[PDB]
């Protein structure tokens, strides 16, 4: 269930994508 | 650049304590982790909804204040006052 919980992490997103 | 950096750091924090606290209450974790479960666009939208006093956003007050100050500086620069 950890993987399904962790899908789409906006902290693991690179900086420019988050910006 | 710095606003999103602080937002990402605080969301790292919140998620880390939620994960280290999931054991003491497994039921709450299912509802609490929907933020991290959502697609990144929805995550940004929901984490950026602290406008007005509805304040459903799970955002630290300092991070809210930074954007609430930039958004009024921008309005002053745009002549919306």
């Amino acid at each position: 269930v950890v993987a399904c919980f962790r899908m789409a992490p906006l902290y693991n997103l690179p900086r420019h994508r988050a910006v | 650049d710095d606003f999103v950096a602080k937002l990402q750091d605080n969301q790292r924090f919140r998620y880390n304590e939620v994960m280290q606290a999931l054991n003491m209450s497994a039921a709450l974790t299912a509802r609490k982790t929907k933020e991290f479960r959502s697609p990144p666009q929805e995550q940004i939208n929901m984490l950026l909804n602290f406008k007005d006093d509805k304040s459903e956003c799970p955002c630290p007050e300092e991070i809210r204040d930074q954007l609430l100050d930039f958004h009024e500086d921008l309005m002053t620069h745009c002549g919306i006052e």
